RNA sequence: UGAUUCAUGACUGGGGUGAAGUCGUAACAAGGUAACCGUAGGGGAACCUGCGGUUGGAUCA
RNA sequence: CCUGGACGAAGACUGACGCUCAGGUGCGAAAGCGUGGGGAGCAAACAGGAUUAGAUACCCUGGUAGUCCACGCCGUAAACGAUGUCGACUUGGAGGUUGUGCGCGUGGCUUCCGGAGCUAACGCGUUAAGUCGACCGCCUGGGGAGUACGGCCGCA
RNA sequence: CAGAAGAAGCACCGGCUAACUCCGUGCCAGCAGCCGCGGUAAUACGGAGGGUGCAAGCGUUAAUCGGAAUUACUGGGCGUAAAGCGCACGCAGGCGGUUUGUUAAGUCAGAUGUGAAAUCCCCGGGCUCAACCUGGGAACUGCAUCUGAUACUGGCAAGCUUGA
RNA sequence: GCUAGUAGGUGGGGUAACGGCUCACCUAGGCGACGAUCCCUAGCUGGUCUGAGAGGAUGACCAGCCACACUGGAACUGAGAC
RNA sequence: AAAAUGGCAA
């Protein structure tokens, strides 16, 4: 397969880009509960289709802009 | 790296008798073993703890002439080792070729058992070793170098070997002046006077 | 505490400041004695304790004490420091090292001379 | 029966006249094969105490279930400010623990432990969290049975 | 609120147990009933049984030995504010082996020793000795 | 032209330590006006007084 | 007159819609502050009289702010049960108060005592400081100091 | 080959802490990690005799961790010892009754790739022994991927009535 | 609280190569209490010391990686260097 | 009614 990830669009503003974030559920290391973290990726959006509170898929792809390296695959959901 | 005091005082201080005489003769003849060393030797004060334990691993050190560092690299070894870190302790002991020699008959006492091996009178396995802390392995042969045979300690030594109970796990020939070490020495054979709890304690203090 | 608040604010170790700042972490330092005099010890003890007042190499300026019986220490003698406070001597964190650089060992002692650089007679 | 003095203290009571002083002993018994008791004696003198203590002692000894020299498991006790662990040790491991406990340990018959005092290690209070670890000890046999099961499935 | 119903069964084992209570009852769950199985299987609890269907109730059957509980101590490993789980390597050994952790597997609530056989991890649901 | 950090500065604030100094005696007993809390006013000083609050107050024959 | 909450009975209804809560927000005794009123009694301050070695006090005679009202500010108290909120569980006894069913029950709240257990002890003890779970706040030797400095808030 | 010849010191001895007396000194001189010791019978100062511990070292100082469960994840507390915000509402966050299905994120199992060598550990081999050197293994608790398991937790869907 | 090449887009240029790498134009974004920005300190790791462990402390020697070469700056040559 | 004060030592 491809390697892909699944997160909330949080910002639709920029032209051909959106903001995704991606939650990462992650034993702490002393204490050992299981904590929410959450990692943030600029991706590319060709169509401009994503929209706020949307849920995506993502892949990596080459540097499109000095903070893009991921591209949309799908919308899993609409907000 | 040896001590070099008066012998009596090391027993007399542990109250047992260390074997730091050949014992031709009794040491109560020699010393008042009962009573400690010094002025107030006749005093008895009453003993701590940390006292019974510093002075059984004393006592034991002072039996086979071992420093302190070696003694506790010993310590060391024997927990390392598998199984009872006390029994393997008194194990390590044993297998010093100076012990073993003492133990054949080859030497009156482990301090004359030591100048014979330092001095390069003796054989493992047909090569020399002057090394007193060397440790021999079950079926190693001790055996005295031919020019050292004429000796005539040694031949004092086999006779007062005699006298003294002889070792299971050692097989000695007299005249050849040769011994095997057939295997390591069980707790069982080695004296129950030792309390090596004691030290193994003393060294997790 | 509860695992969440710790998530949030771990356990905190505490400072553990040095009780020789003057040392910087050395095992001695040298200086110069500004002054060389005698002080009362705090209750309940009496006596006059010797103690110099010394100008470090790195810029520090503290009291230290001169232990043993006499010494030829004046003002401009270059001594070495090293730890160890004196309990009934306030604001007195060193002692100085005595049979070194300038300070000589201490006259006629037979035991402990190490502790106060006398050779073995 | 091996008896081990563990400490001796001396109290005061203040009286018009002035302070009237004496002494506390605390001793352990033990048959060192899993029976030890513990005796608390105050006299004006100290043997007096000591013996006051080692009677106790002897009149006051529980049973204790010993495996081969060692726990039969990981043990907790607790008296007063006390609080004492104690862990089956392999055979020449010796007693690893504090002076309080250690007399206690010996005694009973116990050769390998490894143990640790938290809290007050005050010896009164000591002995006690540890026969305390010591009485409250399972043996297979006794799980077994309270189970309905047999020491094989157990 | 009730936001751990699994900590209150073995709660009202303990309670019930010092109280010398001869059954304790209390709402059912599957996963309660699991662990009751368990609790009957390795013989700390006599019996238990379940009555109702709209709202069901468990009811288990406290054991004395000796006029003693069997249950000296019955804890919560896993909680919901802290969830507990172990590879089958590092499955806990509770009073050297003379008490049970229960463990829930993939192949269900099963003793620590079952699961070692199994050679499976899981969360580890709570101590009994 | 700002910020920050370090050093230093007539003088000044409070803090600590040190003589068996000077003035009182506020607290601990009902401590001789129960103490204390917040606040306000006053007074060489400890403190005093008002308002509300607390018992971590003694007494009861 | 306008208005909040609690509790009980017997049914109906919704269908986990819950618990906790950093930050945030609101409320928050007394004293105090601002503006405008009011002012009997009481009473910081103040004055005089006593007491005393002194008496800036206690006691006496007076007495202003204040205590009162409207509105705004302040945001603190031994604001205490010196005991965070929510839920479950675990022997009893005597009371108070408030519902309700048929003398006997069954709910809400509350006082005292006490069992196991717990606690350093004192004590707590189904209204837990017992046995557990969820979440938050907080502690880490005594002084220095809840002080300095900086920030924020405040008319002070 | 010749000859015991050429080869022992340092700290400590009031308690903690193994090891005690005499003389000198007399809150002095001094000691001291802590508690403390010293004002005329000092096992605490200084010397000596004796002893204890170490030993080609021994002490002292500096420095790290330990002991310290004394920042407590393992593993602590908060009525009176330090500690419950004066009270409450509430967003974020944490956590959540019960049933079925589904998913398989967490979790669990196996496999694959990787996790340098050295080091550490185990079983061996080589220097007279040891230190040291060295063969093979184990370990590297991790990360990723693939294939499975589905109890628990999470997601999704439909419920249920006991919480609300 | 921070940020205007700032964040994204389009096109041109540039590089061995993707890319605000650069530039023109367009849009107004981007980052931050899961701590941005600022301040202070610091080469990183395999490891090392300590510890029963979990931790704590540390990064000398040996090996891997990075950075620097009087100080600041710059390019040239070259497969590779600033 | 009034009714203050008393070095640190061991
Ligand atoms: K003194
Ligand atoms: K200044
Ligand atoms: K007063
Ligand atoms: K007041
Ligand atoms: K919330
Ligand atoms: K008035
Ligand atoms: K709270
Ligand atoms: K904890
Ligand atoms: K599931
Ligand atoms: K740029
Ligand atoms: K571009
Ligand atoms: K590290
Ligand atoms: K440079
Ligand atoms: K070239
Ligand atoms: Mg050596
Ligand atoms: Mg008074
Ligand atoms: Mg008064
Ligand atoms: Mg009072
Ligand atoms: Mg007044
Ligand atoms: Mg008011
Ligand atoms: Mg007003
Ligand atoms: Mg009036
Ligand atoms: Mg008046
Ligand atoms: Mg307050
Ligand atoms: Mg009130
Ligand atoms: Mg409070
Ligand atoms: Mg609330
Ligand atoms: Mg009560
Ligand atoms: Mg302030
Ligand atoms: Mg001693
Ligand atoms: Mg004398
Ligand atoms: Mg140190
Ligand atoms: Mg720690
Ligand atoms: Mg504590
Ligand atoms: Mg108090
Ligand atoms: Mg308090
Ligand atoms: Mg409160
Ligand atoms: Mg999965
Ligand atoms: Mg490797
Ligand atoms: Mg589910
Ligand atoms: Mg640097
Ligand atoms: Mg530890
Ligand atoms: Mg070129």
């Amino acid at each position: 397969k491809i390697r892909t990830l699944q997160g909330r669009v949080v910002s639709d503003k920029m032209e051909k880009s959106i903001v995704v974030a991606i939650e990462r559920f992650v034993k702490h290391p002393i204490y050992g509960k299981f904590i929410k973290r959450t990692t943030k990726l600029h991706v590319h959006d060709e169509n401009n289709e994503c929209g706020i509170g949307d849920v995506v898929e993502i892949r990596e792809c080459r540097p499109l802009s000095k903070t893009k390296s991921w591209t949309l695959v799908r919308v899993v959901e609409k907000a | 790296a040896r001590y070099l005091g008066p012998k009596l005082k090391l027993s007399r201080r542990e109250g047992t008798d260390l074997f730091l005489k050949s014992g031709v003769r009794a040491i109560d003849t020699k010393c008042k073993i009962e009573q400690a060393p010094g002025q107030h030797g006749a005093r008895k004060p009453r003993l701590s703890d940390y006292g019974v334990q510093l002075r059984e691993k004393q006592k034991v050190r002072r039996i086979y002439g071992v420093l302190e560092r070696q003694f506790r690299n010993y310590y060391k070894e024997a927990a390392r080792l598998k199984g009872n870190t006390g029994e393997n302790l008194l194990a390590l002991l044993e297998g010093r070729l100076d012990n073993v020699v003492y133990r054949m008959g080859f030497g009156a006492t482990r301090a004359e058992a030591r100048q014979l091996v330092s001095h390069k009178a003796i054989m493992v396995n047909g090569r020399v070793v002057n090394i007193a802390s060397y440790q021999v392995s079950p079926n190693d042969v001790v055996s005295i170098r031919e020019k050292a045979k004429k000796q005539s300690r040694v031949k004092a030594a086999l006779e007062l070997a005699e006298q003294r109970e002889k070792p299971t796990w050692l097989e000695v020939d007299a005249g050849k002046m040769e011994g095997t070490f057939k295997r390591k020495p069980e707790r069982s054979d080695l004296s129950a006077d030792i309390n090596e709890h004691l030290i193994v304690e003393l060294y997790s203090k | 505490a509860t695992v969440n608040q710790l998530v949030r604010k771990p356990r905190a170790r505490k400072v553990a400041k040095s009780n020789v700042p003057a040392l910087e972490a050395c095992p001695q330092k040298r200086g110069v004695c500004t002054r060389v005099y005698t002080t009362t010890p705090k209750k309940p003890n009496s006596a006059l304790r010797k103690v110099c007042r010394v100008r470090l190499t790195n810029g520090f300026e503290v009291t230290s004490y001169i232990g043993g019986e006499g010494h030829n220490l004046q003002e401009h003698s270059v001594i070495l420091i090293r730890g160890g406070r004196v309990k009934d001597l306030p604001g007195v964190r060193y002692h100085t090292v005595r049979g070194a650089l300038d300070c000589s060992g201490v006259k006629d002692r037979k035991q402990a001379r190490s502790k106060y650089g006398v050779k073995r007679p | 029966l091996q008896e081990k003095l563990i400490a001796v203290n001396r109290v005061s009571k203040t009286v018009k006249g002035g302070r009237i002083f004496s002494f506390t002993a605390l001793t352990v018994v033990g048959d060192g094969n899993g029976r030890v008791g513990f005796g608390y004696g105050k006299a004006r003198e100290v043997p007096a105490a000591i013996q006051k203590a080692m009677e106790k002692a002897r009149r006051n000894m529980i049973n204790v279930a010993l495996n081969n020299g060692t726990l039969q498991h990981p043990v907790k006790g607790v008296h007063t400010g006390s609080r004492v662990f104690m862990q089956p040790a392999s055979e020449g491991t010796g007693i690893i623990a504090g002076g309080a406990m250690r007399a206690v340990l010996e005694v009973a018959g116990v050769h390998n432990v490894l143990a640790k005092a938290y809290g007050s290690t005050n010896p009164i209070n000591v002995v006690r969290a540890t026969i305390d670890g010591l009485e409250n000890m399972n043996s297979p046999e006794m799980v077994a049975a309270k189970r309905g099961k047999s020491v094989e499935e157990i | 609120s009730m936001q751990d119903p699994i900590a209150d069964m073995l709660t009202r084992i303990r309670n019930g147990q010092a109280a010398n209570k001869a059954a304790v009852t209390m709402p059912s769950s599957k996963l309660k009933v699991a662990i009751a199985n368990v609790l009957k299987e390795e013989g700390f609890i006599e019996d238990f049984k379940v009555e109702g269907d709209t709202k069901p109730e468990l009811e288990l059957t406290l054991k004395y030995f000796q006029g003693k509980a069997v249950v000296e101590s019955i804890q919560r490993v896993s909680r919901p504010g802290l969830r507990i789980y172990k590879r089958k390597d590092e499955l806990p050994k509770v009073m050297a082996g003379l008490g049970i952790a229960v463990v829930s597997t993939s192949k269900g609530v099963m003793t620590d020793r079952a699961a070692r056989q199994a050679g499976l991890g899981g969360e580890i649901i709570c101590y009994v000795a």
